C-alpha cells in the first residue's frame, strides 16, 4: 500500500513474538482465575490488584494491535489485517477492552466486564495445531444440520402438544389448613395436588389443596406458556428429571394417559435422536479416515 | 387384486365387522352402568336409563 | 350418532373397493372407521364422568361391547391403512407411490 | 474483644481470631442456628 | 519363573485388597509381615534375571524400565515411615503408590501390551484436542464466576454446594453440568439467583443451554474420532408336528403362557383374580404336555429347556424361589422363532469380541476402588446434626428449624449414619464407584469425599477440595474414554461382517420401476390441475401452515383462539376439496401424503364441530390442529431423506428390539415377585408413581433406571428394610422385612445388560446404514439416479412401461454428473 514510512515496527515483527505474547495472556488467563467474585458490591485487597494489572494487559494486546494494523494497511486495503480470519477475533477483544476500561471511568455496568473472558481464546491463536483442530468441529457439524433442523421441530411440536394438554393444570397443591404453607415430608418436594379428579389428594393431616401456587420447581417446570413449556420439553429430552415431570402431570391430572406423551419424547427425542447423531458423526470419521488412506 | 382380495385384508374386514354390529347394538343397549344410593338399581345407556 | 355415521359412510367405501379394480378406495375407508372408533372412545368418556357424578357404580354387560367395538374398530382401520399403504421403500430405488 | 464468626463460608478466620487473642476476649463460631443460644451466652465465662 | 512370578503378584493383590476399615489386628499384621518379604522377593527377580541379561539390556524394554520404579519406591517408603512423615493422608499417598505394582500381570499378556501400543498414542496425537476441551471448559468457568459468583446468596438454611464462588468451584460446577448429572438444579439456582421465572431471570437458561449441548458434541466427537483410530489401530496394524400350524398354534400359545405371568397380583396372595390364572395355567401346561410326545415320539439341547419349563410349570401344577424359575417361558420362543435365535447367537458371538475390552476395565475398576479405600476409608460417617463429629457426641435429642424458622423447631433423635455408598473395602469401593461411572449421584460422593476429615470423625466444610481431582480422573478414564473405546470396539466390529458405488448402481438401473403422475385430460379441470401444483400455490399452503404453528403458541394461562382455529380448519377443507376435484379421487388418494393431509382434515372438522356442540350445551382431538406442521415433512427433502433412511433399518432388525423387550418382561416379572410388597410411602423411591405392584408399574420403573434416573436410591429403597404393604400377610411385630438385598444382584446386572442390548441395538441400526452415512454426495450416487426417474417420470404420466424416443432430448436436462 503506502510506501515504508510508518513500518518502523515490522523490523522486530518476526522475531520470537510467539513465546512473549502466549506468557502474557497466560498470566492474563491466572489473572482471570484468581480473581474472587464478591456479593453486593463487596471486595478485598487481591481484587484490587487485579484490576490494576488489567491495564498493563490491554495496553501490552492494544500496542501490538497498532503495531499488526498500520503495519498492513490503514485497517485493510486488501482485506489484510481485519479480514484475516483470527486477526478480527482479537481485535473485538481489544477493542472491548479499552471500550469498558474507559467507560469504567466515564461515570466516576457489569454486563460488557464479562466480555473479558474471550482473551483466554487468544492462546488458540497463538498455536496454529489448536488452531486446524477447531477448524475441523466446525467443518464436522454441517453433516449434523439435517438433524437438528429435526430436534428443533420436534422439539416445537412437543412443546405445543404439552401446551394444549397440561396448560394451566399444575397450580393447586394441599397448603395447611388456614396457612400459606405447603404440606410436605422430609424428603418429598412439593408436588401438585387435585380436588375432584383422578389426580393425586394429599395425605398429611392439617392439609387442604388449593390453588394459587406457583408451580413445581418455584413455577420454572409447567406447560403455562410456549417458552416455559419448551423450556421443560428441551429439559426432558436430555433424560435429566423426566421422571419429576411425568411425576408431577401424573399428579395433577391423573396416572392412566399421560405417560403416552413422555415415553413418546424420551424414545424419539432422546433415544432416536442421540442414535441419529451417533451414526451421522462416526460416518463422517470414518469417510474422513477412508479418504486419507488414500494418501 | 393385491390389497383387495388377499386373506391379510379379508381377515382384517372380518375382525372389522365385529366392532360394527357391537357398536351399532351399543348405542341401543343400555346395559354399561348401574347405580345405588341405598332397592333402586339403576340401568344407564345413551338414550333411556 | 357421530361414530355410527362414520361407520356408516365407510362399509360404502369398504364395498364399492371391490368392483372396477378400486383398490385405492380401501384407504379413505379405513381412516373413517378409525374416527368412528375414536368417537366412540371419547362417547365413552362422557357416559364414564357422568357415573362418577350422581352410592356405588358397576359396569356390567354394555361397557364390555363398547370398550370392544372401540378398541377392534381402531386397530382394524390402523392395520386395515397400514395394509392398503404399499410399503416403506426398504431399497434406494423403491418409492411410495411407485407403478404397481 | 470477642468476635464472632458466623455462617459456612470460604473466607479467612486468622485475623480475627487474632483480634479475639490480643485484646483480653474470645472467639466463638456460629455455623447454624443450632450453636446461637450456647456461643451466645458463653462470654460471661470470660467476663467472670 | 514365568508362573511363579505371578503367583507373588496374586499374593500380593489378594493382601492388598483385603484391608478394611476395622480390620482384625492379625490382619495388619499378615498385611506388612507379607510386604516386606515380598518386597525382598521382588528385589531377586530384579538381581538374578537382571544378572542374566547382562549388564545394558535392563533399560532397553519399558517393560522393565519403571521395575526399577517399583523397588525405588518400596524401599524409600519403608524408611520414610520410621521417620516423622505422618499425616495419614500423607502416609496413605505412598501406599497408593505401592500398588502400581500390580502391572505384571499386564506385563505377561500379548495382547494385554499390545492394545496401548497405540491407545497410549491417542492421547498423544489428540492432546491438541483435549486441550480444546480444556480451554472451552476453563472459559465456561469463567463466565460462570462472573454470572453467578457471589450471587447464590439465598437467605434460606438449604445447602447449594454447586456455586460458582471460585474457580476451583466453578471448575466442578461446569463439569458437572458437562456430565449432564443434576444440571437442572443448577439451573434453577441460576434462575432463582436472578429475579425469578420473569423476563430478566430466565435468559441465564441460555448459558446452560449452551453449556450442555455444545459442550458434550464436542467432548462427544473427540472422543468418537480417538476410539476409531485407536481400534483402526488394533484391527489393521494386526491385519498387516414339522408343519406350520402345529408351530404358528404353539408360538401364539407361549404367548399367552407368558402374559399369563405378566397380569397377576404379587400383594394378595390369593386374588379373586389370581385362582382365574391360576386355572389357565393348568391349560397352558397341559396344552405343551402334549406336544413334548408329538416330538420324542417320532424321536428319542434347546428342547430339555422347554421339558424342564413344563416339568417345573408341572411341580407347582424355599421352594418359593422356584417360582422365579418359571420366567423362562418366553426364553423358549428361541426355538421355533428362527429369526430370534440369528440374533441370540451373533450377541453371543459378539461378547467373545468385548472380552479383550473388559478385563483390562475391571483392572483399572479394582486399583480405582483400591486408591479410593487408602483414601476414604472410615471417612463417609456422619451425625445427623453436623455439629457433633464423633459416634460418643452424637447421642442425644437436637432441634431442626422447618423453613430456617427460628421460632420453628421440632425434636429429633441424633444418630451417628453411615453413607450409603462408602469407601471401606474393595466391594463397597467398587459399588461406589460402578455408581459413579453411570454419572447417577457423583456430585453427592464428591461434595462428601471433599468433606471428609479423619477416620472415624464428621464432614468438615469443604476440608479437601483436591480430592475432586480423584473423581474427575476416574470419569474421565472410565466414563469418557474406556466407555467409549468399547464402543469403538463394537462399531469397528460390526463394520467388516457389514466396486461398490459400480454395483449399488448397476443393481439401480436393474430393479427401478417408473412412476406414474395423474396427468389428466379435459383442460376445463386441467385449469384446477395447474393452480394446484404450482410452486407459488404449494408454497402459500407451507406460509398457512406456519401461521396456523405461530397462532398455535400464543395461547398461555391466565375468545380469537378458536375463530382462527375455524378459519384455518375451513381453509385447509377446502384445499383437500380443491385437489381432489383436481385429482378425480384417483390420484389423490395414490400420495400417502394426500391421505394424511386427509385424516389430518377429517379431524380437524371433528374437532371444530365437537367444540361447538359442547359450547351449544374431548382433550386430544384437538391435538389433530398441532399434527399439521408435519405435513411440512413434503418440503424438506434432505430430513425426509434421512428419516426414512433410519426408519428403514428400525424396521429390518426388529429382533434385536424383541431381545430388549424380553429383557423387559423378565426382569419385570422378577422384580414383581422379589419387591412386589413393599409399601407405597412419600419421600421415599418406592411411592406411588415408582412401584411394582403391577406390571405396568414395574416396567415403567425399568424404563426409568434404564434412562439411567436415580436407579442406586431404588435399589437402596429394596434392601431388607423395608415396611410391608398393609394388604400383605406378615406376622404381627415382623413387619420390617420386606425387600431383599437381591437387589443388588437385580439392579446391577439390569443396568449393565440394559446397557449392552441398547448399545447393540444402536449400532446394527448404523451398520446396517454405513451406505447412506459414508455416501460422498458430490462423486456419485442414487440422488442422480432418483434424478433420472422425476425426469422420466415427467414426460411419462402414466407409467405404460416406457416412452417415446424424442421426448432423446431428455439428455440436454440432466447434470454432467449423470447426464
Ligand atoms: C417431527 C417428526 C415427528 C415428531 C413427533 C411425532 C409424533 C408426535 C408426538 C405424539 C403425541 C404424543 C401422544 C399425545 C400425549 C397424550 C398424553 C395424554 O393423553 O394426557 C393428557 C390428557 C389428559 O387431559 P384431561 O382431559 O384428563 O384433562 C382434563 C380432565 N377432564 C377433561 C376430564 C376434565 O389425556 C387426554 O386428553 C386423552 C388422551 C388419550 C388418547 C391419546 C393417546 C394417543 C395419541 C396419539 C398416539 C400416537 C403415539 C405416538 C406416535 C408415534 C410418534 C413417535
Ligand atoms: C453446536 C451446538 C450449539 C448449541 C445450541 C445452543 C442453543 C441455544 C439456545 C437458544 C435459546 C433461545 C432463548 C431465547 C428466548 C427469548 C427470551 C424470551 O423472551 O422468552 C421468555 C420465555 C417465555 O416468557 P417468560 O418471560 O418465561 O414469561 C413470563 C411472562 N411474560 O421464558 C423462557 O423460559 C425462555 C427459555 C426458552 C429456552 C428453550 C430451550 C429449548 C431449545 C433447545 C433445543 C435445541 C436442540 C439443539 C440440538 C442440536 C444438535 C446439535
Ligand atoms: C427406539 C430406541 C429404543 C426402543 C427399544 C424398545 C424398548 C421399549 C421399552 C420401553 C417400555 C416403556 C413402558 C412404559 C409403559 C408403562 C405404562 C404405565 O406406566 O402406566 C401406568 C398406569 C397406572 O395404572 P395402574 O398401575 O393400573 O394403577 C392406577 C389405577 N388407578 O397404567 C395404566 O393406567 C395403563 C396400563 C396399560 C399400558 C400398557 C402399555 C404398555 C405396557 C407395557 C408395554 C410393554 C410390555 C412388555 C414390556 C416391553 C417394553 C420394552
Ligand atoms: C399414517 C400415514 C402415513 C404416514 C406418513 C406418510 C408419508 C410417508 O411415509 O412417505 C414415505 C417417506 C419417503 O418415502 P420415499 O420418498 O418413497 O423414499 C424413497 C427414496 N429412496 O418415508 C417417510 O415417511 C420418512 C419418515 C417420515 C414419517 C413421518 C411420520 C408421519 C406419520 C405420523
Ligand atoms: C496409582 C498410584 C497413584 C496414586 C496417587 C494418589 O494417591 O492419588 C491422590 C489423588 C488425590 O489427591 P490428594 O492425595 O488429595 O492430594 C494430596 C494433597 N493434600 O487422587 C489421584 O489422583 C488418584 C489417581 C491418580 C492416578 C491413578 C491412575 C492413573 C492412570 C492414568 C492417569
Ligand atoms: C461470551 C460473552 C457473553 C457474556 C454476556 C454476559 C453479560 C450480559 C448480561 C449482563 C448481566 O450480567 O446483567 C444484566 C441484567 C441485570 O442483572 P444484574 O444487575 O446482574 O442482576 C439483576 C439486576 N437487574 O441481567 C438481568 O437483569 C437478567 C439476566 C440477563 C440474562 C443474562 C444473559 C446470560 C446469557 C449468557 C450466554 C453465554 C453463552 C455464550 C458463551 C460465550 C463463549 C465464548
Ligand atoms: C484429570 C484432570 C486434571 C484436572 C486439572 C485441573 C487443573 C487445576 C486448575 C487450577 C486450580 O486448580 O486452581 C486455580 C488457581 C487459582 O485459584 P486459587 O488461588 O486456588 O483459589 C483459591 C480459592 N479459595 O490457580 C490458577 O489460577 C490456575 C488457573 C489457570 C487458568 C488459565 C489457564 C490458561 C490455559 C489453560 C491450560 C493450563
Ligand atoms: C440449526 C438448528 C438450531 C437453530 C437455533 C434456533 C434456536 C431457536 C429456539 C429458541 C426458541 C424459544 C423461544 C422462546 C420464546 C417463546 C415466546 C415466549 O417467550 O412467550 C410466549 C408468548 C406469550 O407468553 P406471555 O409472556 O404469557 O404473553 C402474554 C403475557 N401476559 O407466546 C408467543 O408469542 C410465542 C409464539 C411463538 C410460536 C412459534 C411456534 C413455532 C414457530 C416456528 C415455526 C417455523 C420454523 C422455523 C423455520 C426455519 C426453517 C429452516
Ligand atoms: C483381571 C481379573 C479378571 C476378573 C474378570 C471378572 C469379570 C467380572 C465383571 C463383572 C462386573 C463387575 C462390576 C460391578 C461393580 C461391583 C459391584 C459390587 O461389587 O457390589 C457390592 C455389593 C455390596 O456392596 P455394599 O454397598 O457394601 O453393600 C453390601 C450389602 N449387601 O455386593 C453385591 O451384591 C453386588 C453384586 C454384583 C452383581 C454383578 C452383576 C453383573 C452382571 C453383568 C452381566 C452383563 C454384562 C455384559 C454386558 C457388558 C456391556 C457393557
Ligand atoms: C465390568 O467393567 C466395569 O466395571 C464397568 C464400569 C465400572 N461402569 C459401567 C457403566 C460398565 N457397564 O457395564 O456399562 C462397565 C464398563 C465401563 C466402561 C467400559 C466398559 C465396561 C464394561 F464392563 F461393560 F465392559
Ligand atoms: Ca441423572
Amino acid at each position: 500500500q503506502n510506501p515504508l514510512r510508518k513500518a518502523c515496527i515490522s523490523i522486530v515483527e518476526w522475531k520470537p513474538f510467539e513465546t512473549i505474547i502466549l506468557l502474557t495472556i497466560f498470566a492474563n488467563c491466572v489473572a482471570l482465575a484468581v480473581y474472587l467474585p464478591m456479593p453486593e458490591d463487596d471486595n478485598n485487597s487481591l481484587n484490587l490488584g487485579l484490576e490494576k494489572l488489567e491495564y498493563f494487559f490491554l495496553t501490552v494486546f492494544s500496542i501490538e494491535a497498532a503495531m499488526k494494523i498500520i503495519a498492513y494497511g490503514f485497517l485493510f486495503h486488501q482485506d489484510a489485517y481485519l479480514r484475516s480470519g483470527w486477526n478480527v477475533l482479537d481485535f473485538i477483544i481489544v477493542f472491548l477492552g479499552v471500550f469498558t476500561a474507559i467507560l469504567e471511568q466515564v461515570n466516576v455496568v457489569k454486563a460488557l466486564r464479562a466480555f473479558r473472558v474471550l482473551r483466554p481464546l487468544r492462546l488458540v491463536s497463538g498455536v496454529p495445531s489448536l488452531q486446524v483442530v477447531l477448524n475441523s468441529i466446525f467443518k464436522a457439524m454441517l453433516p449434523l444440520f439435517h438433524i437438528a433442523l429435526l430436534v428443533l421441530f420436534m422439539v416445537i411440536i412437543y412443546a405445543i402438544i404439552g401446551l394444549e394438554l397440561f396448560k394451566g393444570k399444575m397450580h393447586k397443591t394441599c397448603y395447611y389448613i388456614g396457612t400459606d404453607i405447603v404440606a410436605t415430608v422430609e424428603n418429598e418436594k412439593p408436588s401438585p395436588c387435585a380436588r375432584t379428579g383422578s389426580g393425586r389428594p394429599c395425605t398429611i393431616n392439617g392439609s387442604e389443596c388449593r390453588g394459587g401456587w406457583p408451580g413445581p420447581n418455584h413455577g420454572i417446570t409447567h406447560f403455562d406458556n410456549f417458552g416455559f413449556s419448551m423450556l421443560t420439553v428441551y429439559q426432558c429430552i436430555t433424560m435429566e428429571g423426566w421422571t419429576d415431570v411425568l411425576y408431577w402431570v401424573n399428579d395433577a391430572i391423573g396416572n392412566e394417559w399421560p405417560w403416552i406423551y413422555f415415553v413418546t419424547l424420551i424414545l424419539l427425542g432422546s433415544f432416536f435422536i442421540l442414535n441419529l447423531v451417533l451414526g451421522v458423526l462416526s460416518g463422517e470419521f470414518t469417510k474422513e479416515r477412508e479418504k486419507a488412506k488414500s494418501r | 387384486m393385491s390389497p383387495t382380495e388377499a386373506p391379510k385384508v379379508r381377515v382384517t374386514l372380518f375382525c372389522i365387522l365385529v366392532g360394527i354390529v357391537l357398536a351399532m347394538t351399543a348405542v341401543v343397549s343400555d346395559h354399561w352402568a348401574v347405580l345405588s344410593p341405598h332397592c333402586e338399581a339403576a340401568h344407564f345407556g345413551l338414550w333411556r336409563i | 350418532v357421530f361414530s355410527l355415521g362414520f361407520l356408516i359412510m365407510g362399509t360404502i367405501c369398504a364395498l364399492m373397493a371391490f368392483r372396477k379394480k378400486r383398490d385405492y378406495l380401501l384407504r379413505p375407508a379405513s381412516m373413517f372407521y378409525v374416527f368412528a372408533g375414536l368417537c366412540l372412545f371419547v362417547s365413552l368418556e362422557v357416559m364414564r364422568q357422568s357415573v362418577k357424578r350422581m352410592i356405588e357404580y358397576y359396569y356390567s354387560w354394555s361397557f364390555a361391547c363398547a370398550c370392544a367395538a372401540f378398541v377392534l374398530l381402531f386397530l382394524g382401520g390402523i392395520s386395515l391403512l397400514l395394509f392398503s399403504l404399499p410399503r416403506m421403500p426398504q431399497n434406494p430405488w423403491e418409492s411410495c407411490m411407485d407403478a404397481e | 474483644v470477642f468476635t464472632f464468626s458466623v455462617g459456612q463460608h470460604n473466607y479467612d478466620r486468622g485475623p480475627i481470631q487474632w483480634m479475639a487473642c490480643e485484646n483480653k476476649g474470645y472467639y466463638y463460631e456460629i455455623p447454624s442456628i443450632g450453636a446461637i443460644r450456647i456461643n451466645t451466652q458463653e462470654y460471661l465465662d470470660v467476663l467472670g | 519363573f514365568y508362573w511363579l512370578v505371578i503367583l507373588i503378584v496374586a499374593l500380593n493383590t489378594l493382601s492388598i485388597a483385603s484391608e478394611h476399615h476395622n480390620q482384625p489386628l492379625w490382619l495388619t499384621h499378615l498385611q506388612d509381615i507379607a510386604n516386606r518379604v515380598l518386597l525382598s522377593l521382588f528385589t531377586i527377580e530384579m538381581l538374578l534375571k537382571m544378572y542374566g541379561l547382562g549388564l545394558r539390556q535392563y533399560f532397553m524394554s519399558i517393560f522393565n524400565r519403571f521395575d526399577c520404579f517399583v523397588v525405588c519406591s518400596g524401599i524409600l517408603e519403608l524408611l520414610l515411615v520410621e521417620s516423622g512423615a505422618m499425616t495419614p493422608l500423607g502416609i496413605s499417598v505412598l501406599r497408593c503408590i505401592r500398588l502400581l505394582r500390580l502391572f505384571k500381570i499386564t506385563k505377561y499378556w500379548t495382547s494385554l501390551s499390545n492394545l496401548v501400543a497405540s491407545l497410549l498414542n491417542s492421547i498423544r496425537s489428540i492432546a491438541s484436542l483435549l486441550l480444546l476441551l480444556f480451554l472451552f471448559i476453563i472459559i465456561f468457568a469463567l463466565l460462570g464466576m462472573q454470572l453467578f459468583g457471589g450471587r447464590y446468596d439465598f437467605e434460606d438454611t438449604e445447602v447449594r454446594r454447586s456455586n460458582f464462588d471460585n474457580f476451583p468451584q466453578a471448575l466442578i460446577s461446569v463439569f458437572q453440568v458437562l456430565t449432564g448429572e443434576d444440571w437442572n438444579s443448577v439451573m434453577y439456582n441460576g434462575i432463582m439467583a436472578y429475579g425469578g421465572p420473569s423476563y430478566p431471570g430466565v435468559l441465564v437458561c441460555i448459558y446452560f443451554i449452551i453449556l450442555f449441548v455444545c459442550g458434550n458434541y464436542i467432548l462427544l466427537n473427540v472422543f468418537l474420532a480417538i476410539a476409531v483410530d485407536n481400534l483402526a489401530e488394533a484391527e489393521s496394524l494386526t491385519s498387516a408336528v414339522n408343519a406350520t400350524w402345529f408351530t404358528n398354534f404353539i408360538l401364539l400359545f407361549i404367548l399367552l403362557s407368558s402374559a399369563a405371568l405378566a397380569a397377576e397380583d404379587p400383594i394378595r396372595a390369593e386374588s379373586v383374580r389370581n385362582q382365574i390364572l391360576g386355572y389357565f395355567d393348568i391349560a397352558f401346561t397341559s396344552v405343551f404336555t402334549v406336544e413334548i410326545v408329538l416330538k420324542m415320539t417320532t424321536y428319542g439341547y434347546f428342547n430339555i429347556l422347554d421339558l424342564l419349563v413344563v416339568a417345573v410349570s408341572l411341580i407347582s401344577m424355599v421352594v418359593k424361589i422356584l417360582r422365579v424359575l418359571r420366567v423362562l417361558r418366553p426364553l423358549r420362543a428361541i426355538n421355533r422363532a428362527k429369526g430370534l435365535k440369528h440374533v441370540v447367537q451373533c450377541v453371543f458371538v459378539a461378547i467373545r469380541t468385548i472380552g479383550n475390552i473388559v478385563l483390562v476395565t475391571t483392572l483399572l475398576q479394582f486399583m480405582f476402588a483400591c486408591i479410593g479405600v487408602q483414601l476414604f476409608k472410615g471417612k463417609f460417617f456422619s451425625c445427623n446434626d453436623l455439629s457433633k463429629m464423633t459416634e460418643e457426641e452424637c447421642r442425644g435429642y437436637y432441634y431442626v428449624y422447618k423453613d430456617g424458622d427460628p421460632t420453628q423447631m421440632e425434636l429429633r433423635p441424633r444418630q451417628w449414619i453411615h453413607n450409603d455408598f462408602h469407601f471401606d473395602n474393595v466391594l463397597s469401593a467398587m459399588m461406589s464407584l460402578f455408581t459413579v461411572s453411570t454419572f447417577e449421584g457423583w456430585p453427592q460422593l464428591l461434595y462428601r469425599a471433599i468433606d471428609s476429615n479423619e477416620e472415624d470423625m464428621g464432614p468438615v466444610y469443604n476440608n479437601r477440595v483436591e480430592m475432586a481431582i480423584f473423581f474427575i480422573i476416574y470419569i474421565i478414564l472410565i466414563a469418557f474414554f474406556m466407555m467409549n473405546i468399547f464402543v469403538g470396539f463394537v462399531i469397528v466390529t460390526f463394520q467388516e461382517q457389514g466396486d461398490k458405488n459400480q454395483r449399488q448402481c448397476v443393481q439401480y438401473a436393474l430393479k427401478a420401476r417408473p412412476l406414474r403422475c395423474y396427468i389428466p385430460k379435459n383442460p376445463y379441470q386441467y385449469q384446477v390441475w395447474y393452480v394446484v401444483t404450482s410452486s407459488y400455490f404449494e408454497y402459500l399452503m407451507f406460509a398457512l401452515i406456519m401461521l396456523n404453528t405461530i397462532c398455535l403458541g400464543m395461547q398461555h394461562y391466565h375468545h380469537i383462539s378458536d375463530i382462527l382455529n375455524v378459519a384455518f380448519t375451513i381453509i385447509f377443507t377446502l384445499e383437500m376439496i380443491l385437489k381432489l376435484l383436481a385429482f378425480k379421487a384417483r390420484g389423490y388418494f395414490g400420495d400417502p401424503w394426500n391421505v394424511f393431509d386427509f385424516l389430518i382434515v377429517i379431524g380437524s372438522i371433528i374437532d371444530v364441530i365437537l367444540s361447538e356442540i359442547d359450547t351449544f350445551l374431548s382433550a386430544f382431538f384437538r391435538l389433530f390442529r398441532v399434527m399439521r406442521l408435519i405435513k411440512l415433512l413434503s418440503r424438506a427433502e434432505g430430513v425426509r431423506t434421512l428419516l426414512w433412511t433410519f426408519i428403514k433399518s428400525f424396521q429390518a432388525l426388529p429382533y434385536v428390539a424383541l431381545l430388549i423387550v424380553m429383557l423387559f418382561f423378565i426382569y419385570a416379572v422378577i422384580g414383581m415377585q422379589m419387591f412386589g410388597k413393599i409399601a407405597l410411602v412419600d419421600g421415599t423411591q418406592i411411592n406411588r408413581n415408582n412401584n411394582f405392584q403391577t406390571f405396568p408399574q414395574a416396567v415403567l420403573l425399568l424404563f426409568r433406571c434404564a434412562t439411567g434416573e436415580a436407579w442406586q436410591e431404588i435399589l437402596l429403597a429394596c434392601s431388607y428394610g423395608k415396611l410391608c404393604d398393609p394388604e400383605s400377610d406378615y406376622a404381627p411385630g415382623e413387619e420390617y422385612t420386606c425387600g431383599t438385598n437381591f437387589a443388588y444382584y437385580y439392579f446391577i446386572s439390569f443396568y449393565m445388560l440394559c446397557a449392552f442390548l441398547i448399545i447393540n441395538l444402536f449400532v446394527a441400526v448404523i451398520m446396517d446404514n454405513f451406505d447412506y452415512l459414508t455416501r460422498d454426495w458430490s462423486i456419485l450416487g442414487p440422488h442422480h439416479l432418483d434424478e433420472f426417474k422425476a425426469i422420466w417420470a415427467e414426460y411419462d404420466p402414466e407409467a405404460k412401461g416406457r416412452i417415446k424416443h424424442l421426448d432423446v432430448t431428455l439428455l440436454r436436462r440432466i447434470q454432467p454428473p449423470l447426464g
